[PDB]
């Protein structure tokens, strides 16, 4: 049941969840987001 | 001149490095010695590394070194021993290392010796290069991160073998 | 100076004279065949010959007076 | 009478040298390429070296209190457009670029 | 053997380096007022 | 765009600068060509500015300064 | 151009002519801790991070997703160092 | 003599790390210092010639031997802390156990 | 970035398609493809589930060698699906789909 | 009211660094005769040496 | 070159009375606070409190204890004064204003905050006192511990910025001030300036009622002085850093020309007030942490936070290609 140990792990440690989820959109945003814009801008 | 007391400096803060008899003065001349070096760095130009001269071997190296020889408390019994009996072997040494590679340009690289003529009047410039500088920070970068990214990602393999044998050899958790 | 990349951020001093040496070499089974290329890289390099030479109208200066 | 080409008065005036000598400055840069030697580039730059004194010549006889408070500005300020932008303004208005 | 320079193997800069010649930090500087 | 308009504002003004300082380098090579003449005279063998590089390409003279653009 | 330096060497022998007048004017009328070496590591080790991450965040315009990429490869690598000494209580102090 | 002058400093730190090796048969410490002198002197040698020449790698490799003398010296820290936590105590005769 | 495929050894074999996308090598993954993905992931997991029983931990064990085993099959079964449409291994079935579609 | 008494200092160091500013400011002004240019490289550099010949000489 | 001297000493004598008008400042605004009054008796509102604390000071004799360091004793406390004045050689007050315009004065800051450890260390060392070197050593770890924080946050102003000049990053924010998109980044820097001036709540050395005598308790004199005030121009500074990376600067709060009326040196001065005023406002509220705790804080909190603003503020603008 991995999702409440999800919940307490935010509870117990809310810097580090801060970081990953900063650090997160981060990497997210050049890995997914970038390619997509320039398949919009290819056509 | 100037280089001539750049040099003369860091000779004698090297000596006093090397021959101190209190390890923390020793550490602290090599401070001045990196100082010195950093002196050198911003004559020729490179002042990306002037910085970080004073960042890396001052700033982390040296305080690393200081930390760890202040609280070792060492006895000057210990690490004490006369030097006059080492002067004809290093003067042998140091002799054969003056005279092959002091001189090892002068062969390669002869010196332009300074006339009574103004030789100024010949540098040719070229305004094609300064419309658009770079400075030494963006050269180096433009190169780290691709066209050499591999030795950088092994330096970094380097780091962290750093940081795992620290931990492995000296930690004893409470 | 073989890389190419200048420390200010153009093209070498001394890489078109490297480059020259390294054509001539790639087809030239005899190294002696690209002596006069090589010692242009290196003279680009150290600027020995040209300095002697100027050392050489010094000398004579200071011998005629 | 002709105004001292300094680095202020170059600089205020480049647009207008951008947009007048665009040939001799291209044919000259083009030599520049082919060749390094000044020696062998003496031809190419008295075209561009007159075409760029005949432009001055035509700005100051054209506009010349506009030119002369650009210029002014542009010393003061050593080459910054942000700077003098009222005298920019000024100097276009009176000599347009065309 | 004669000439090893000579072989293929050997002369990788010669044909990477004019795929590069082009790139900001190793240009003519008289590439940029033509171009 | 504003870092774009002080490049353009070099761009079109280096020719005139890059013409001048040529000119300047010939008169000044020159003078200094008659200087090695005449200290040289009576030298067996010497060729008045020969140049150093087999190619015949033309190099600006060195200076023995390691940096002199940066200061 | 260098030519910046210089005031910034006057103003250190200035700095040091007005430390001595206001020191000099009064004088007229056993025990080792390794976690300050682990804390000396560790602050040697960010200390090449943040050298590192220079260059990069003023050529991030002309690298590009290589460089990007390259970087954070870098980063992986000592953050997993970093994890490392996390969970070895490296990073506690009690 | 731009070029001789900068040379010769590198060269004489180069040369007082050697010294420094030769005259401190006692003083581990200030042996390991010494490397780090030697370490400086070859960093000065590639940036200078990164001038020299015109050539950006010696500067890339600066960089980069600035990371492993970082790294060594920590290492070399580490083992010294081991080796005096076993010993208490720095003195050569204490590191000879090992021998023929 | 500047780039360029070209092998130091070329191609002995038809060459399909010089540089294939990521995703048109894994979906010329073959049934032998997936033979050496399931051989090596299988292995991985019983190793790790093995050496974990002393240490008690062989369910975690387990997982960890399942992850290594699943990176290094599918690694090795990118590796030779690229060769074959690249020409470098024996292509049969990568040009019989090619002369047809 | 009475905590204008603390505005006091702090208007003094404000102040101070209006001078630290202003001063220094003026002094390089007075010397070079316009004020210092932000960015000063390479090329302002060879246009200043430049035009000292461009300037003398004329 | 010759009236760079003068230059430099229009840097140097106000900042050493805009220092001695500080503490004037701090015990004024503690007081208030307190319900108290503060120095209001020597000189016109007190006014005069700094002159008589200095001629008092260096009318005291100086002690010299009897210690093997003779020579460092006195040399730690001209270095950290020397450190904490040299550093305002590269800060722009106004466009223009500006003793060294260094292209690479980002990573000067930087070194100078670096060299700042050597004076605690020494001084803590050389006064033969194991309460002293205990406190010193502590205090060194708190600093370098905190100085990795500050360099990442220095990254992520870069990053945006493009540029190691300080006038260039201040002129980056004509658009907009770099406190509003990066808010978090500016609360955490002021926090990791709070710990890297060992500034309440992490003020270890002035914890001496909780059993931790400071690094400076065997000085007297005017080697006290000289480190009491290399610690408070280490504060204008960091409220200088403050005001140049995250409030524009210079620069006025709206580009309109009823504030382009108040020259861009007011706009400066009041910023770094305002930052003056949190540091005192902050010691005048909370308690302060243990060293255990703020040394946690440190690693575990302010590393990764400041790594993770790298990484996204990176990747945005490269995903969007929003580059400088
Ligand atoms: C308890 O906190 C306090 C201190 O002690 C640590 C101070 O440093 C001080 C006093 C020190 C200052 C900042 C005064 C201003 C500093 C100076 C310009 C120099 C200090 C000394 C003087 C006023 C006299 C100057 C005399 C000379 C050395 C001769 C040179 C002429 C204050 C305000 C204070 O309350």
């Amino acid at each position: 049941p991995v999702m409440e140990k999800l919940r307490m792990f935010v509870a117990q440690e809310p810097v580090v969840a801060a970081s990953c989820l900063i650090g997160g959109v981060g990497l997210f945003l050049p890995a997914v987001v970038r390619p997509i814009l320039d398949s919009l801008e290819a056509s | 001149m100037i280089l001539s007391v750049l040099s003369s400096l860091a000779l004698v803060s090297g000596l006093m490095v090397v021959r101190a008899k209190n390890p923390v003065h020793s550490v602290l001349f090599f401070i001045l010695v990196f100082c010195d070096t950093s002196g050198l760095l911003l004559l020729l130009g490179l002042d990306f590394f002037a910085m970080i001269f004073l960042v890396v071997y001052i700033g982390a190296i040296a305080v690393l070194f200081l930390f760890v020889v202040m609280m070792f408390h060492i006895q000057i019994a210990e690490i004490h021993e006369e030097v006059l009996r080492y002067l004809p072997v290093s003067g042998i040494i140091g002799l054969i290392f003056w005279w092959e590679m002091f001189f090892i340009l002068d062969n390669e690289s002869i010196p332009l010796l300074p006339t009574q003529r103004n030789t100024t009047s010949l540098r040719y410039t070229v305004y094609a290069g300064k419309v658009r500088s770079w400075t030494n920070l963006e050269t180096l970068g433009n190169l780290l991160y691709t066209y050499y990214f591999v030795w950088f990602l092994v330096s970094s393999l380097i780091l962290l073998v750093a940081m795992i044998g620290a931990i492995v050899l000296t930690m004893h958790r409470t | 100076m073989a890389s190419g990349w200048g420390i200010t951020g153009n093209k070498g001093r001394c890489y078109d004279f490297w480059m020259d040496f390294s054509e001539c070499m790639s087809h030239c089974r005899e190294p002696k065949d690209c002596t006069l290329l090589r010692e242009d890289y290196l003279e680009c390099l150290h600027h020995s010959k040209e300095f002697q030479r100027r050392n050489r109208i010094y000398k004579e200066e200071q011998r005629k007076l | 009478g002709n105004p001292i080409p300094t680095s202020a008065v170059l600089t205020a005036s480049a647009k207008h040298i951008g947009m007048r000598c665009m040939p001799e400055n291209v044919a000259f840069l083009k030599c520049k390429k082919n060749d390094p030697n000044p020696e062998k580039c003496l031809d190419k730059g008295r075209d561009v070296t007159r075409c760029v004194l005949g432009l001055l010549k035509d700005l100051h006889q054209k506009c010349q209190k506009e030119m002369d408070d650009y210029v002014g500005c542009m010393y003061y300020y050593t080459n910054e457009f942000d700077l003098c932008r009222k005298e920019q303004e000024a100097f276009e208005k009176v000599c347009p670029l065309k | 053997p004669y000439g090893f320079w000579t072989f293929e193997r050997h002369n990788a800069q010669l044909r990477w380096d004019p795929q590069i010649s082009q790139v900001a930090g190793r240009r003519d500087p008289y590439d940029d007022l033509l171009e | 765009a504003l870092k774009e308009e002080k490049y353009a504002a070099r761009r079109t003004i280096l020719p005139i600068l890059q013409a001048e300082e040529d000119e300047r380098f010939v008169s000044e090579w020159k003078k200094y060509l008659e200087y090695e003449a005449d200290v040289m005279k009576d030298v067996p063998g010497w060729k008045v500015g020969e140049n150093v590089y087999n190619s015949g390409r033309w190099m600006p003279p060195a200076t023995g300064e390691l940096r002199p653009d940066v200061w | 151009m260098m030519l910046e330096f210089a005031p910034i060497f006057i103003y250190l022998v200035i700095s040091l002519l007005v430390s001595l007048i206001l020191l000099g004017v009064p004088f007229l009328f056993s025990r080792f801790d390794i976690r300050f070496y682990l804390v000396s590591i560790l602050f040697l080790i960010f200390d090449l991070e943040v050298t590192f991450f220079f260059p990069w965040a003023v050529s991030l315009n002309k690298i590009d997703l290589f460089g990007f990429w390259s970087m954070m490869a870098f980063l992986f690598i000592l953050t997993i160092g970093f994890l490392y000494e996390w969970k070895r209580g490296a990073l506690d102090w009690e | 003599m731009d070029l001789i002058k900068y040379f010769t400093f590198s060269m004489i730190i180069f040369i007082l790390g050697i010294w420094g090796i030769l005259l401190n048969r006692r003083n581990i410490l200030i042996m390991l210092m010494s490397i780090e002198l030697m370490l400086l002197a070859v960093n000065l040698n590639f940036l200078v010639f990164s001038v020299s020449l015109d050539d950006m790698m010696g500067q890339v490799f600066a960089l980069l031997v600035l990371t492993v003398a970082a790294a060594e010296s920590a290492i070399g820290l580490a083992i010294f802390v081991i080796t005096f936590r076993v010993r208490g105590t720095i003195a050569v005769e204490f590191i000879n156990s090992i021998q023929g | 970035m500047n780039t360029d495929i070209t092998a130091l050894e070329k191609a002995q074999y038809p060459v399909v398609d010089r540089n294939p996308a990521f995703t048109k090598v894994v979906g010329n993954f073959s049934t032998l493809d997936y033979l050496r993905f399931s051989t090596i992931t299988g292995i991985s997991v019983t190793v790790g589930y093995l050496s974990g029983i002393k240490p008690g931990i062989k369910g975690p064990s387990m997982v960890t060698g399942g992850l290594i085993g699943l990176m290094g099959g599918f690694m090795y079964a990118y590796q030779n699906s690229a060769g074959r449409l690249m020409g470098f291994f024996p292509n049969d079935g990568e040009v019989a789909s090619y002369q047809k579609r | 009211l009475v905590w204008l008494e603390a505005m006091l200092p702090l208007g003094i160091i404000g102040g101070m660094l209006c001078i630290m500013g202003n001063s220094q400011y003026y002094i390089h002004k007075a010397y070079h005769g316009r004020p210092k240019h932000i960015g000063h490289d390479e090329w302002d550099v060879a246009m200043e040496r430049r035009d000292k010949k461009v300037v003398e000489k004329a | 070159y010759i009236a760079v001297p003068a230059e430099i000493l229009g840097i140097i004598l106000p900042l050493l009375l805009g220092v001695a008008f500080l503490v004037l400042a701090e015990r004024k605004v503690m007081a208030f606070v307190q319900r108290r009054k503060g120095p209001d008796v020597v000189g016109s509102f007190g006014l005069l409190q700094p002159l008589a604390d200095g001629l008092k000071l260096i009318l005291k004799e100086p002690i010299s204890p009897s210690s093997a360091n003779f020579f460092l004793f006195r040399m730690a406390p001209v270095a950290t004064f020397m450190l904490s004045l040299v550093a305002w050689a590269v800060v722009p007050f106004d466009y223009g204003m500006v003793l060294s315009d260094l292209n690479i004065g980002l990573l000067y800051l930087f070194a100078i905050s670096s060299l700042g450890v050597y004076g605690i260390i020494i001084a803590g060392r050389s006064s033969n006192s194991k309460y002293a070197f205990l406190g010193a050593l502590r205090s060194a770890a708190q600093m370098v511990s905190y100085e990795v924080s500050i360099g990442l946050i220095l990254i992520t102003v870069l990053i945006c910025v493009g540029s190691c000049n300080l006038s260039e990053i201040v002129m980056a924010q004509k658009q907009i001030w770099f406190g509003i998109p990066l808010f978090p980044v500016l609360v955490m820097f002021f926090i990791s300036c709070l710990a890297e001036t060992n500034r309440a709540p992490f003020d270890l050395p002035e914890a001496e009622a909780e059993l931790v005598a400071g690094y400076n308790v065997e000085y007297s004199s005017m080697g006290f002085a000289l480190f009491f005030l290399g610690e408070y121009a280490n504060m204008i500074l960091m409220s200088g850093l403050c005001t140049l990376f995250f409030l524009g600067g210079w620069l006025p709060i709206l580009d309109l020309p009823i504030f382009k009326k108040i020259p861009g040196s007011i706009w400066f001065s009041i910023k770094v007030l305002f930052f003056l005023f949190l540091y005192i406002w902050v010691r005048a509220a909370f308690p302060r942490y243990r060293y255990d705790q703020l040394m946690g804080l440190g690693w575990k909190v302010f590393l990764p936070l400041s790594l993770a603003w790298v990484v996204s503020v990176s990747g945005l603008l490269v995903t969007f290609q929003w580059l400088p």
